[PDB]
């Protein structure tokens, strides 16, 4: 970044692949419980 | 295109298919002077608000995001949405109450010592969540129930904030500079002027006076019948171009009166070196960010996407109605997701997001409009001139020699000619103008043939007390809400209306293609 | 009209018994809005040229005669004009060629040592003899030979001056207080300002701009369809006035610029007090006056009533055309006489000989005529227009607090509009306009689908010809020579054109009453 920053244990692109893994996960978990419903 | 297929991520698909077979001539449909010249007006009528917003997110954020990140994200975002998305007339950027939304977070995050824009970062994370299950379950399918009545009612009311702003820019100018009877000759000018200054807005006034007769002139030549068919179209075409090249050779012929200029910032960095660099670290960059804010950015995330979504709807509703001759159809689904998507992924960027706003896209789909021989013809429909835009736009940090010679009185009348021609395809600003003609003199159409002269009235009188609430609204702290009572609108038009109309008489009054019921 | 009767006087008794038996309508007439805006409008437009053409000549022949002697001479013969006049819209006043030849005879005299006043007083003394014999005889016989080329050229003239003078004296402001970086604080501002001033010219043009875009705006309005028709018409009629009053108030909420003011004499006092009196010794007042400048002044007699004839005359043709509705008749015999007369003797009292303006009479004209539902349907013709006019004039000094108060640039404006509205019944605007047009959109009358498009053309260039050689005379110290140049066309019209021009082609283009043949 820019001056001093903090040191984090994941790095920028670490991090943000944690976050989009942790979204997608999500998003599939919501997907498909709505295909569970409407089914049965 | 507002049907519900009930598949998930059924309208992206259809959207897909709608427009993608004619992105061959997306493409050969732009080689006309027309595009060229709808180019250089959309570039000056998208970079000058671009700058403008720029300069006080930098003034009021103390610099963590100021011009060059915003013409950056305009940009980028520009060219993805030109490239990919199914609308190519719309045209993407800044608004108001997105600069409102983030005046309001940083002074929250101040308040409660908390990195701002990791703040955004997060709240630009928790967009991409939102977006995703509204495009995969179709919650773009909603405003289907957003008739002509609150499409115009916010077309109106956006069209007189524009108008209104351009009149409080030169306000603001004349203030700073007023007609006295003395003047010190020893002010310093730089980064502005300390002091008044004598010529100074009776200049920029004249500037902006003579830009917009001279664009009405030209816009009145392009419908006249004088010089060869051909050359008048061209033209007529190049009129605001043409204005704007007046005006900017005036000011430059006269050399000891100042006039503020276009500034844009001297390379491509970041405002604040000393705060922030292009990467923004999610963790926090000076200190922990807080795992409790994480997860609290979800309602100041649904709050953007709620702003972005019903500008960007309300805006390609308004671009695509079927009267404006539109044959190549739209996409909700598509355009909403990239323009969130974008704006999620240049959050991380540290750049603002960004919304289909109403007068840029408006005057774009106005500008690339052909009349035919009082009645639209065809719509020059392509994806070049936004790419091109967006290009300009970026490389407007790269020329700006051109850029620092442009007086902002130049701009100011062309956005008044927007404004004022941003009201042609609105129902209710011809009601209005009915309001002070006699019956007799009012145009043949089923909302009056049919509806008695005094109901027109009380219904046209209605929508003005919407008009008047929204600009309370406008006109205080809370001006976030202003999404909320644009959405109660709908509840007025399907519950309260036919309460005291009936069913002939709104048809007539609101009708989806203006039909005769 | 224009017969010649064949006895002594005999077109002065038939224009009596024309005009004067529908006296009582004469009067009648008038008590309507329509009039009383008319007056409104001419009051102004009759007095800034009197003011104008007062302060030239009395710098021009150290005040000999000046503003105070114009305005007083303007106020007796405007009375008398319309208590007399059988064409009562005519606007009586001092014009340009008559300054000319003021100026040119105090040359003159001061070359040979002779008094200008009294020199002024044998020339008018000459006056009453020859127009005396010009109406016994019928010399008025000779107008019937002035057809529409004539005409229209002397008008498309007249108003080319007009608008010309209006931006040279824009030009003028300009240039007295330039585009400054500095000013200096310190000025003199009595008499006038001795140096340039900050933000003078710029207001200046804010409302001249302002004033003339009023006036264009409440003219469209007439003829718009909003408003109940009843106060649509009476604002604008009103349409000046409230122009006028609106950049007034604009002005005069401005207090630290500086803008100039009319300005009128103290009170009824000659010019030069230490020069001469109100009566004027034929034989001199310093000295014993020559016996042979008696007998020469009939030669600049002859000139000057050359001048005031068909300036006149020509005036007369153009404000009573058939196709502007004047359906009270006019006399060309007794109306020239009385202007003549009333100049020989205003000679005898010191004040300059009038004529009637070609500007004002058909402003005049304009301000009481009637549009159809487009189609000209009546003139107001009344007396009481004219008698008021003249009136106020005369009593402009004593209102000196009402007319300090008002800018020259609101003046300038209004010149603007009387400019731009007295090119309306001229043929040879619109074949000008047609030049710049296709073919196919000229419009329906006789002149244009009976001849073809390129004998037309040279027809309108040849018109252009003798504009522009009008326009070099004018511009060339032999600028006395003018009426004779004019009547030139008399010859061009009679033989020359048609050598080349069919007979069906000149009744067509050359109509009195815009008959196809
Ligand atoms: C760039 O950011 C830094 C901090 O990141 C700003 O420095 C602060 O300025 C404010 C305003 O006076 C004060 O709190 C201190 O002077 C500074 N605080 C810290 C913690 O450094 C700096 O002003 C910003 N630059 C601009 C141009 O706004
Ligand atoms: C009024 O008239 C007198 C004389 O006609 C003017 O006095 C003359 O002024 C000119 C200008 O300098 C010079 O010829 C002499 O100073 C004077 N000559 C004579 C014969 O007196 C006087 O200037 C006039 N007043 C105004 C205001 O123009
Ligand atoms: C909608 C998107 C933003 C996902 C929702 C956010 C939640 C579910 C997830 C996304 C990324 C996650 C973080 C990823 C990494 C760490 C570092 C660890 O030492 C403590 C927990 C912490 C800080 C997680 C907290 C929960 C978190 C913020
Ligand atoms: C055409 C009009 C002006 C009349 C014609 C003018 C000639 C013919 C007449 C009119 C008045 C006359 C003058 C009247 C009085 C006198 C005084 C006398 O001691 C000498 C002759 C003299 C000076 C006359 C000369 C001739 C004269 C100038």
């Amino acid at each position: 970044g820019e001056r001093v920053q903090l040191a984090h244990h994941f790095s920028e692109p670490e991090i943000t692949l944690i976050i989009f893994g942790v979204m997608a996960g999500v998003i599939g978990t919501i997907l498909l419980i709505s295909y569970g419903i409407r089914r049965l | 295109p507002l049907q519900q297929t009930g598949q998930l991520f059924g309208g992206l698909v259809r959207d897909i298919r709608r427009r993608y077979p004619y992105y061959l001539s997306d493409i050969t449909d732009a080689f006309s002077p027309q595009v060229l010249a709808a180019v250089i007006f959309i570039y000056f009528a998208a970079l000058s608000p671009a700058i403008t917003f720029g300069g006080l997110l930098g003034e009021k954020t103390r610099n963590q995001m100021g011009v060059s990140e915003l013409l950056i994200s305009t940009a980028v975002q520009g060219i993805l949405f030109a490239l990919l998305g199914a609308q190519p007339l719309l045209v993407v950027g800044f608004s108001g109450p997105l600069l409102v939304f983030e005046e309001a977070f940083f002074s929250f995050c101040e308040t409660n010592g908390l990195e701002y824009i990791v703040g955004r970062v997060w709240i630009g994370f928790w967009l991409i969540l939102l977006v995703v299950l509204v495009v995969a379950f179709e919650g773009s399918f909603l405003v289907r129930f957003i008739s002509r009545y609150t499409q115009e009612i916010f077309s109106f009311l956006i069209s007189l904030i524009f108008i209104y702003e351009t009149f409080s820019k030169l306000i603001k100018i004349f203030q700073d500079h007023p007609l006295q009877k003395t003047y010190n000759y020893n002010v310093l000018m730089v980064p502005k002027p300390q002091g008044p200054l004598p010529n100074t807005a009776l200049l920029s006034l004249v500037l902006m006076a003579g830009t917009f007769f001279f664009a009405m002139m030209l816009r009145k030549f392009k419908n006249s019948s004088y010089f060869p068919g051909k050359l008048r179209r061209v033209i007529g075409d190049f009129g605001v171009p043409i204005s704007i090249l007046i005006m900017v050779l005036v000011d430059f012929f006269i050399q000891d009166t100042y006039t503020q200029k276009l500034s844009v910032p001297d390379g491509f960095k970041v405002s604040n070196s000393s705060a922030r660099g292009w990467v923004i670290h999610p963790l926090g960059l000076r200190s922990e960010f807080p795992i409790w804010m994480m997860f609290a950015s979800a309602l100041p995330a649904l709050l953007v996407f709620i702003l972005i979504f019903l500008e960007s709807q309300i805006t390609t509703l308004i671009v695509s109605k079927p009267e404006r001759k539109m044959v190549k159809g739209s996409g909700f689904h598509l355009d909403l997701l990239l323009v969130v998507g974008m704006g999620g992924v240049a959050a991380l960027f540290g750049m603002p997001w960004l919304s289909a706003t109403t007068v840029r896209s408006v005057t774009h789909a106005n500008a690339l409009t052909v009349m035919g021989k009082a009645q639209i013809q065809e719509v020059k429909e392509q994806r070049i001139s936004g790419l091109l835009v967006a290009v300009l736009v970026g490389l407007s940090i790269l020329m700006e020699p051109i850029l620092s010679r442009i007086p902002l009185a130049v701009l100011f009348g062309i956005f008044l000619y927007m404004g004022v021609t941003s009201l042609s395809g609105i129902q209710l600003f011809d009601r209005i103008l009915l309001l002070f003609k006699p019956p007799k003199y009012h145009p043949d159409v089923p909302y009056v043939k049919r509806v008695k002269t005094w109901r027109m009235h009380l219904f046209t009188g209605i929508q003005i007390i919407c008009l008047a609430v929204l600009w309370v609204v406008k006109s205080t702290p809370a001006s976030l809400a202003l999404p909320f009572v644009l959405i109660l609108t709908v509840p007025l038009r399907r519950v309260l209306l036919p309460l005291i109309f009936r069913n002939v008489e709104l048809q007539c009054l609101d009708a989806d293609d203006a039909k005769a019921t």
